[PDB]
């Protein structure tokens, strides 16, 4: 339904799709340099949608290994 | 930011938000002001709660990434403006720190 | 078509007119920059500057001689007054030749963009030189890349960016020197 490249197309945005390229380079790395590429990886925040002014509702993320491959 | 020892660091952007959101402002537009850090949605919801829409937090407790800033660029894409507006204070020294707002086109 | 005369300096003389007159107008990400597109000059003759960035770190900003960019048409190469380029790379090599000496470095994709004013300005995520990679475990995941595709239509596409990847790299660990 969107027209466009192969993430495009597959509701993607661009972001995602580089950052799981940039997710998939990490894992094939050196090990003095593998570990230290896990800290520049790894997402640790929270979101919260304020529909009213003063509501709630959110979605924390603990995530280390890196932007999620799977659906969003 | 998230903790508040800052020195009313949090206020000056807060107060530069308005400064920016009643200028840019010529014809009624929509316009939904996003903070990230703890400290804003206590400090917006002052000014505009009417469109105060989302909260980041926790950002800084273990490090700033890209892929961390993606994923709130890509919850700000959801809804799709046709421009961003970024309020945040440039570190220039230890000393001055200019506030700077940096503009991204749709 | 030019409904909004925008700017840095128009945006000061407006914003004197909103915002209380105590306040002195925000910064804006051109008064931190020097070096311009449209700009004339940057290119004196054979090396040609060369910003090539990540978000965590500056890689390169001294100027090469050649620039081998992995687009996704194909690798090209970019001399000093290349002509205007906006390029998406696909994962591969950049080659930072400065002369008889070159450094290889694999990135992960992410464009690159050369300025009328002969400045290169590579701008990828993740640029891992080649010396830090291991050949071992690329096509240990490759393999399994090459094995999972469900009918996760946005898996689709990231086992698609999972195949292209490590096949490049499978190709650009084989011929080193």
């Amino acid at each position: 339904a969107p027209s466009g490249p192969f993430y495009r197309v597959a509701g993607m945005s661009y972001l995602r799709y580089s950052n799981i390229c940039a997710d998939l380079l990490r894992n094939v790395l050196k090990e003095p340099f593998k570990a230290k590429a896990q800290a520049r990886q790894a997402i640790h925040f929270r979101q919260a949608p304020y529909v009213d002014g003063k509501a709630g509702a959110s979605k924390v993320y603990e995530l280390e290994n890196g932007i999620p491959k799977t659906a969003n | 930011s998230d903790k508040g020892l800052c020195g009313g660091l949090n206020s000056n952007i807060t107060k530069y938000t308005r400064a920016t959101l009643a200028t840019t402002e010529s014809e009624g537009k929509d316009v939904v002001v996003v903070s990230i850090g703890d400290k804003g949605r206590s400090q917006l919801t002052r000014i505009e709660s009417q469109r105060y829409q989302l909260a980041i937090a926790d950002t800084y407790k273990v490090r700033v990434t890209f892929g961390q800033a993606s994923l709130i660029v890509e919850e700000l894409i959801k809804h799709n403006p046709q421009s961003y507006q970024i309020l945040f204070n440039k570190f220039r020294s230890a000393i001055s720190f200019k506030p700077t707002v940096a503009t991204i086109l749709s | 078509e030019a409904a909004a005369p925008a700017g840095p300096k128009e945006f000061t003389e407006v914003w004197n007119k909103k915002a209380p007159s105590t306040l002195i107008v925000p910064e804006f990400p051109s008064n931190y920059t020097a070096v311009k597109a449209v700009g004339e000059g940057q290119v004196h003759g054979d090396a040609f500057p060369v910003n090539f960035y990540t978000p965590h770190s500056i890689l390169s900003q001294a100027q090469k001689d050649t620039v081998v960019l992995p687009g996704v048409d194909g690798y090209f190469g970019v001399k000093a007054s290349h002509v205007p380029t906006i390029a998406q790379l696909k994962p591969g090599v950049v080659e930072l030749h400065s002369g008889a000496e070159s450094e290889k470095f694999f990135v992960s994709g992410g464009f690159a963009f050369v300025h009328p004013n002969g400045v290169t300005d590579i701008c990828v995520l993740e640029a891992a030189t080649l010396d830090q990679v291991d050949p071992a475990a690329v096509k240990s995941a490759l393999a399994a890349a090459s094995a999972a595709q469900p009918t996760d239509e946005f898996e689709q596409a990231a086992n698609r960016a999972a195949i292209e990847l490590y096949s490049a790299l499978e190709s650009a660990v084989e011929a080193k020197a």
